[PDB]
């Protein structure tokens, strides 16, 4: 079977402005496990960004965690981009930080 | 007592083509990672100070030879028999094995196997048992592993007398890290409209460890039915992060709190007012 995957975006902490906070993309529920994911910065790929060892749930599918420091401000948009097998084009989900 | 109660092992191995096979392995306990796996070398890497357990460096390089050269010989196996097996690449195997502690003192150890993300095998006291979805294929699989010298005997060794050890012995080295308490911070948000004049509020609960917490939204002592409570998510530090939403009229926020019980506060809820 296949199983598309799912992307949740969230900060470690309350977000406060010029304050130095952690982003993370959390994608999960997807087969196989061949995946692409970037963080974006206003669209542009941030290239610090760690990511855990490859891990599967009871139903055998796959998750993984990406994660990187940042700074959020008020103008600079940040979101999680994923491609896989599964999906027709990349996926991208902002990053909200009132959700 | 809490943390982690279980140890074990898990294995994907991904055939792209005849040429082509990757496998990517490691070790956790419950759902924290505490080893790794160096794919090219076959080596473990210990991730805690602890992760070896109370095992000697002998036991321990040992059964990285073990892992190392079942990883291998697997790999070419598979690629040697993916014709007689009719398969057709790209495809995918998984694996898990590995014990778990219930509350009586009992250790209960399992093994499971998939391809194409369905169950293919699993291990029922010391055989192969082929799983339905794996088909006829996993029936010649299941019969054709038991004519593999020591392969069998090697899989009940450490299931029934490797992993308990080990499983206790680590659950002890790392007491420290595994049973500490490690106390929230909560905040409140108002999320994307869930319709007109409807409010939809956000109680963030974030950097708790362990892993089991209790959030409602409440209107003084009464709890509200319509939380909704998300996916309990990972942060890299060992500690999780959630949300409870209710949605709301755009009128009737105030007198809303969202209260958040754990074991890091006991006689210490955290209560945080909407308005
Ligand atoms: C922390 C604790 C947590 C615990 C929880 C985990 C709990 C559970 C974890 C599960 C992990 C399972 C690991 C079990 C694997 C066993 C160790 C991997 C091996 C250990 C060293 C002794 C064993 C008994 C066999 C050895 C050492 C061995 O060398 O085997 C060969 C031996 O070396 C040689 C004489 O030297 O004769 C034959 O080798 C020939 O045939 C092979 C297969 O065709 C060829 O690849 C090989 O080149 C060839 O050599 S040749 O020179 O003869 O041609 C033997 O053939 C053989 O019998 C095959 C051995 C070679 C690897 C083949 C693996 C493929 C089948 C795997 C399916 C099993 C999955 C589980 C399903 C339920
Ligand atoms: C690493 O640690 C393991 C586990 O040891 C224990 O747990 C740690 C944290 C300490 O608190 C120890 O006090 C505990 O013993 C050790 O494994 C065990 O070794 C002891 C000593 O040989 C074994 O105790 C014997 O067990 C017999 C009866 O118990 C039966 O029930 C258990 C339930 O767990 C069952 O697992 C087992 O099959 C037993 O048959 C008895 O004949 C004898 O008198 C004595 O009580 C104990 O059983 C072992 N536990 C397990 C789970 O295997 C390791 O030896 C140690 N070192 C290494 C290198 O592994
Ligand atoms: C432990 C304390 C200190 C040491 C720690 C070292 C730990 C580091 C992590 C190690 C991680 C790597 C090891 C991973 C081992 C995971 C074991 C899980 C076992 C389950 C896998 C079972 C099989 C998986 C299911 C099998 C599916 C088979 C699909 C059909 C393929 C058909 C084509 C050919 C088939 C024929 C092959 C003939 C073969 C003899
Ligand atoms: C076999 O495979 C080689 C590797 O291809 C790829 O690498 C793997 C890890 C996958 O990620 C896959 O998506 C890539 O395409 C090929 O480069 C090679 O040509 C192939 N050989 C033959 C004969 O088909």
């Amino acid at each position: 079977i296949q199983r598309t995957p799912k992307i949740q975006v969230y900060s470690r902490h309350p977000a406060e402005n010029g304050k130095s906070n952690f982003l993370n993309c959390y994608v999960s529920g997807f087969h196989p496990s061949d995946i692409e994911v970037d963080l974006l910065k206003n669209g542009e790929r941030i290239e610090k960004v760690e990511h855990s060892d490859l891990s599967f749930s009871k139903d055998w599918s796959f998750y993984l965690l990406y994660y990187t420091e940042f700074t959020p401000t008020e103008k600079d948009e940040y979101a999680c981009r994923v491609n896989h097998v599964t999906l027709s084009q990349p996926k991208i989900v902002k990053w909200d930080r009132d959700m | 007592f809490q943390g982690p109660t279980s140890f074990h092992v898990i294995q994907t191995s991904s055939f792209t083509n005849s040429t082509w096979a990757q496998t990517q392995g490691s070790g956790w306990l419950d759902d924290l990672q505490i080893h790794g796996w160096d794919s090219d070398s076959g080596t473990a890497i210990f991730l805690k100070p602890w992760s070896k357990g109370n095992f000697s460096d002998k036991e321990v390089a040992e059964l990285e030879e073990i892992f190392r050269v079942y990883i291998f010989g697997f790999a070419r196996e598979v690629q040697d028999f993916a014709g007689d097996f009719q398969m057709k690449y790209p495809f995918e195997i998984q694996g898990i094995a590995g014990c778990e502690l219930h509350s009586g003192g009992a250790i209960v150890s399992f093994l499971r196997g998939a391809l194409g993300g369905l169950d293919f095998l699993s291990v029922k006291n010391a055989s192969c048992v082929p799983s339905p979805e794996g088909g006829s294929r996993a029936q010649k699989f299941c019969a054709l592993i038991i004519q593999y010298q020591g392969i069998m005997e090697t899989v009940r060794i450490l299931l029934y007398e490797t992993c308990p050890r080990y499983l206790l012995g680590v659950l002890n080295a790392g007491k420290a890290d595994l049973q500490r308490q490690v106390k929230p911070e909560a905040w409140l948000s108002s999320g994307p409209s869930p319709g007109p004049g409807r409010l939809q509020l956000v109680c963030h609960v974030s950097g708790f460890y362990p892993k089991p917490v209790w959030v409602m939204w409440m209107r003084g002592e009464q709890e509200q039915q319509g939380t909704q409570l998300g996916d309990i998510l990972p942060n890299a530090n060992w500690t999780w992060y959630l949300r409870a939403t209710l949605d709301v009229a755009d009128g009737e926020a105030a007198g809303l709190s969202c209260r958040v019980k754990h074991s890091s506060l006991e006689g210490q809820d955290i209560i945080l007012y909407w308005r």
